[PDB]
């Protein structure tokens, strides 16, 4: 987690959609319901910057790998890169 | 369908409070358990949401994060707060409320409660004395347009009656809520919000609120309190 | 390229039936995040430069009657005659301009029966 | 997403007890409406689908459905003559499996781009539950749940 | 609306120039199309140009022999032929036609124009 | 699982393209063979009172969280859930 | 494709104690390149977004995403006023979060199918990652990254 | 979907999995069959149907193609008889050589089926209907797990 | 796995792109990277007669397992059959 | 290619009748077997469909459920076919075809063996016994149209040589499977099948069976006798 | 950016050379490593490359394949290579070289080591009598076009002085590297190109080479005298 990058972002503000806190009120249907902005969950880390640069530095590793594995995919849209990893690890460990 | 509180109760300012809410006739896992404070003098202030639901997600009002916190027990189908330092300026009634999470219907049900120690909505008239028999206006003022997408208003009009827990009148800007009588009409221009109130009776005296949904803090308005004179 | 073709190269009918006209696009002219669909249906008559009749297939056009309908997507796209007028006689294009070169059909010749 | 496990002889949402054997014992079934006592006809099921915009529609597979006594067919108009419903997208058809077609047509202003259910339930399409009604296309109204069914 | 010369006749193997002037609206973000009315064998959309732009967008088939012009100085769309053959004579139509967003300038469409003819000896 | 419906219906009729038969008999290659309404089969299920009259309160009961789970994703067509769940459930035992 | 794991507050590029417990956990979570000692002005900015051809853009998915401070919305015009950037797909919108929009047009001799990044990055999008810039909807070029959280 | 281990096992303990890029799916050719490729020959094999959709499944892997089929038919009338070629679909990378075709005549339907039963090959996307302009080759697909 | 087939074709030039080392040298950035069909490794199997054309019997037989399964399922582009066959293998093996 | 069943058995009713069908000269789990039971002067009748590919799967006739089994086993190649709560109309001969799970072929090939204890379709000359050297015809016809959408109209047609298995002359509408004399040929409109011999031999002596293909069950005529 | 490679590698007939090379002051997963050979003759010789990042996938070229491996070292940061069936004409200098696997942007340092037991490519003078105070200008042209779709030359010029390690003069068509003074400057379009040293000091003086990327293997020009 050695950054060769030139500069780190100490803290970063992040949004999030898979958290439930965008719609704890407002309703579930979506006939009434929040428009395509709404689905966001802010957040915010001051805390933990050596941790935010290490994360800085693994996303500048680990861009090539993802490069490599679109060109050969002929998925356009990928989505199961995530499912591909939880097979991956647990087919590795319990896989035999 | 029926909601009950707890007793009253009278803490310390070093005391924390703890405050139960039983349901009663519906599927609590469904609809929302709203908590709000009734503060003499300062109209309402929403409290909190808790979504009964599985993963039993959470939300309060920013002037209480970290103070306050909710958990439900489906065991009992019930939800609890505890506070961390119920101050004097706190000794409000504390009142529970469901609404349908599936859409802004408007609150239903009420308790009654007791803890003894942002879209600005401005109710344009303070106050309407006025001898009974005689038909009424009455509007609050939103800073935001409340108009949605959809075209439904989501501005919500409550009454409480002195002393009893409020009331709804009027969801989703005009349509009327079950039992109440006919008299009552709501109409909404998406930024003033009026009523009519077809003829005033003895026991439709009380504080009129309205409320919003569209967007969280739902915020309450100051309240006209029509009493008949 | 778009190339169209119009499957009724002549249709003819009678006062007061109902007319339709097929029109099959080689690709999709059906916008894909935007529901809209880009094809649109010109009426000449003869001696007159052409008049747009209704755009993105379905909207009818200032001072069009009621009576010209517009249905259809993707490759397939359908003009309706309702009711058949004295004076609808005339000639129909197809136009897609959902990508260059503009391309337009034959055209459909209809005419009282 | 409660799970719903079958007994030998009734249903538990949610234990090693609970034991599942390939994917095909994982089933997603499609209930209708009409199944839960609602009202069927015509002015009363309009009165269940709105418009709105700014929300874009998803659609979920189901593997098992049920026969509808009654399935809805749409096609409305503004009179400019739009298409206020969007096309349905190639591997949508309509549901197998009806009894009667009541083929809806309507003249009402469409205020918003998609056209939503006001119960939060879903639209069945063949083996597909979205959130908009299509064109031309036959839909049931109906919820999609998941169980695992038994050895 | 639209406003055009008069019918014109030419020599085989000449230049022909037709003009179209835009009147009305607003010269500098148009979307001048040009169409050749074949009589009798529908239509075909040679080209066209944004007067901002000022380098038309011919189509594959007329790039080869058409050449177009905007000049905001008289707001005038000019086309000219390279070289003119018999089964050129046909309507010339100047329009307001747009594709989504491939050639678009303004508005998708706008009013047609009066038609040109040209002749060939 | 209480039933809080209305009415339920005591008995379900389902049509089911997963069963493997479809075309028994029939043809497979997909220039001969069935129509796209051809590969159903159909079953009459009304087993018990505790399985059909619960279905469907476990369907009010989850349209909740597929709807909120539709507005998390960005996903268009969604194939995965029932691969995901069983994922979710193979590794929380084996969380190791 | 390097996974990362956090032990209380450092992050360890992918030990048997290393678990996840479900699949929630997992997050992709995408960093815009406005912290990362890049120039976010325009023109120096125009300068790493390049035209190529004859290679099929490809698109990823992250769950959650930074805040852009200078994101990018393009709408490049052709000399000839043709516009050259590939319309935008269904399901893709713009950066959500953003605080200041730079309209950046006017660029004419683009001379490519597709316009690719120079860098190597992603234009983020709405939760979805792509390596083709798409017309009229803004973005912001970073980068996509995957973790296991820490339970 | 029968399995292929490695002999050839058809599907145990003892053949484990033990990562996922073990799994590989091949787009065999039929020419290893024996079959004819002329194109009048080959023209008899492609029906033409109407009412199945058109479904596509991902392979991996294939085989040099000694000859692929680039069909371009026009209905008589004039309107393309193959459905347009959708997104993510490239000819088939490694011919030697293209057998293109100028045109049937008349289309009865839409999709053109194989009737032996037989994918079209396309690029890493084995398909059941035939599009249009694309350079394509009749073929199988198998799945393997590899050591 | 024995072949009924007429022909047994013992040579079997394969060209793939799952190596995902198709491109050393040259780049992987998207932009200086190499076209779309540049990014393929060939190879040539010579294991043996009986497993090549065992392949091929194996695809035949395949086959209609295949088609019986994209008859059944609704999505047009599955990609996503190596990771059902993952699944299902450990389910059986290490579920409940 | 050779296929051969149980030979004849005699039981009494209240009881199991159990047969096989031993295959030889294809791949086993490649044809779909059809079981058809021939009741003497009956014509006949689709017992059932059972397909050895894979996991087995068993269609059996409404009329004959929850009666008969079939079953397959893959290390000798053979489906066992069982029958309980024998009625005295089941005294019947047995046949197994050899049908091409991809496409309508016919059933080239069957078996010999007898025991002792929807769209119909019309065969309106009921037999036409000629002399040697006239052109015949036979005319089948079917409520529901047989027209399919690829545009092959899945009609078969059998010849029932005396005291023999079933023969295949004219499959898929109007294809000549071989080993079939050129003289049988057949014209499929859809809705009315017809047969032309150009000119009866001695050998065409027997019984001409119609079979529909598009739907199951797999519904046999009344067969004409020329 | 530091990089040594191994001692002085001497050798017998037929044996094994494993010769290293480090890094430094850079990111050792990032960069690709390619081998090269320069000969005691002019010409040059891409002997492989190694991808450090990730499993490690390595290139060799068609000439020397499968008889010398290479091999990266995670935490040492160090890159070697072994090659068994030494021979005569393998004696060499080996040099090592720093090239992104992002782009082409050239090779940025090389080693040094020493070892004793298709696009063609040519340069036009192969030598050329120099004065100072001129400009001078070096023609290289290779078989296939080197106009990628992006539009840029996957071209390179590197000098070699006198008895040294190579340096990196320019890289994708015109743009010049760091450190590298403004009087070298390469154009060309295409199949042709030229290296056009404004003004040839007497200081910069060696071996001029050609180098393409477009397509591996990767390939060298002759070299031209200055
Ligand atoms: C699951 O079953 C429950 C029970 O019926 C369904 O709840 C129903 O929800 C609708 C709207 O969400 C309610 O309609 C509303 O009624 C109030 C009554 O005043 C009216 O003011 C509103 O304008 C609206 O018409 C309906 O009353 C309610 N059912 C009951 C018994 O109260 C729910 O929709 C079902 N969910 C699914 C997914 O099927
Ligand atoms: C991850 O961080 C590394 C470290 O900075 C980045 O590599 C650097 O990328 C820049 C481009 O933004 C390169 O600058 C360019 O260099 C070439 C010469 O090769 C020059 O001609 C250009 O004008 C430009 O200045 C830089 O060389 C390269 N390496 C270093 C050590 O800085 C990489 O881009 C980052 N990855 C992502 C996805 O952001
Ligand atoms: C897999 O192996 C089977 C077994 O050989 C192959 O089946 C072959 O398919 C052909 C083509 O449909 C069939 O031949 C047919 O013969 C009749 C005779 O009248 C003719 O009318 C038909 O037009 C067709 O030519 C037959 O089922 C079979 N032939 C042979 C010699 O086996 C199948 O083709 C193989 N699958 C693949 C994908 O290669």
């Amino acid at each position: 987690i050695v950054n060769a990058q030139p500069k780190c972002n100490p803290n970063l503000h992040y949004w999030t959609t898979q958290d439930e806190g965008a719609a704890i009120g407002l309703a579930w249907i979506p006939y009434f319901g929040p428009a395509a902005e709404g689905i966001y969950t802010e957040g915010l880390m001051h805390n933990q910057d050596g941790l935010i640069c290490g994360l800085r530095q693994l996303a500048n590793e680990t861009t090539q790998a993802l490069q490599l594995f679109l060109r050969a995919t002929t998925e356009l849209r990928t989505f199961s890169i995530l499912n591909r990893k939880a097979i991956d690890f647990l087919l590795q460990r319990w896989g035999g | 369908v029926q909601l009950v509180q707890s007793g009253a109760e009278v803490k310390k300012p070093g005391a924390s409070v703890k405050v139960s809410c039983r349901t009663s006739g519906y599927t609590f896992s469904s609809y929302n358990i709203h908590w709000v404070r009734q503060a003499p003098g300062q109209g309402l202030e929403w409290m909190g949401v808790i979504n009964p639901y599985g993963r039993s997600t959470t939300l309060y009002a920013r002037r209480f994060r970290d103070r306050v916190t909710m958990t439900r027990d489906t065991s009992t189908s019930t939800v609890y707060m505890e506070l961390s330092s119920l101050r004097s300026e706190d000794t409000a009634v504390y009142f529970c409320g469901r609404l349908y999470s599936g859409a802004p219907y408007g609150l239903d049900v009420w308790g009654q409660g007791s803890t003894v120690t942002d879209i600005v909505m401005t109710q344009s008239p303070l106050s309407l004395p006025v001898t009974p028999g005689e038909p009424a206006s009455i509007s609050c003022r939103s800073s935001q347009s409340l108009l949605h997408s959809n075209g439904y208003n989501y501005v919500d009009w409550y009454l409480q009656k002195p002393g009893q827990s409020p009331q709804l009148l009027i969801y989703l800007g005009s349509s009327r809520a079950s039992g109440v009588p006919d008299r009552f009409s709501g109409s909404g221009s998406g930024t003033d919000f009026t009523l009519k109130i077809s003829r005033v009776e003895t026991e439709d005296v009380g504080i009129y609120y309205c409320m919003q949904g569209l967007q969280t803090p739902l915020t309450f308005g100051g309240g006209t309190k029509v009493e008949i004179k | 390229d778009i190339v169209l073709t119009q499957s009724p190269d002549s249709l003819a009918a009678s006062l007061g039936e109902r007319a339709t006209i097929s029109c099959k696009s080689s690709h999709s002219v059906l916008y894909s995040s935007n529901n809209k669909d880009f094809f649109a249906w010109y009426q000449q008559k003869p001696g007159q430069p052409p008049k747009l009749l209704i755009s993105w297939a379905s909207t009818r056009e200032s001072g069009v009657p009621v009576r010209f309908n517009g249905g259809g997507s993707g490759t397939h796209f359908t003009l309706t005659i309702s009711s058949l007028q004295a004076e609808d006689v005339a000639v129909y294009y197809c136009q897609q301009y959902f990508s260059s070169p503009i391309t337009f059909g034959q055209g459909t010749r209809l005419e009282i029966k | 997403i409660p799970l719903g496990v079958i007994h030998n002889s009734t249903l538990q949402v949610s234990v090693c007890r609970d034991k599942l054997s390939s994917t095909n014992q994982l089933r997603s079934v499609g209930l209708n409406l009409e199944g839960n006592g609602v009202a069927t006809d015509v002015p009363s099921a309009t009165k269940r689908w709105g418009f709105r915009s700014g929300v874009p529609p998803k659609v979920v597979n189901y593997e098992a459905g049920e026969w509808a006594e009654n399935c809805y067919n749409l096609e409305i108009k503004k009179p400019d003559g739009s298409e206020c419903l969007p096309a349905a997208p190639d591997g949508i058809r309509g549901f197998p499996r009806c009894r009667y077609v009541h083929k809806v047509s309507g003249t009402g202003p469409c205020a918003g781009d998609f056209a939503f259910h006001k119960e939060g339930a879903f639209f069945l399409y063949d083996r597909l539950a979205s959130t908009v009604i299509y064109r031309g296309t036959t839909f049931a109204e109906g919820v999609v749940a998941f169980l695992i069914l038994p050895q | 609306q639209l406003v055009q010369s008069g019918a014109e006749v030419k020599k085989p193997g000449s230049s022909v120039k037709v003009a179209c002037k835009v009147s009305g609206g607003t010269f500098s973000s148009y979307t001048i199309s040009w169409v050749r009315q074949a009589p009798g064998q529908g239509l075909e959309w040679m080209g066209g140009i944004i007067p901002s732009f000022g380098v038309g967008h011919y189509s594959q088939k007329f790039r080869d022999r058409v050449t177009l012009t905007a000049d905001k100085s008289t707001t005038t769309a000019f086309l000219e032929l390279s070289s003119v053959r018999s089964e050129d004579t046909a309507l010339y139509y100047c329009a307001i036609l747009g594709t989504f967003n491939w050639k678009s300038g303004g508005n998708y469409f706008g009013p047609w124009g009066q038609g040109t003819l040209v002749t060939v000896s």
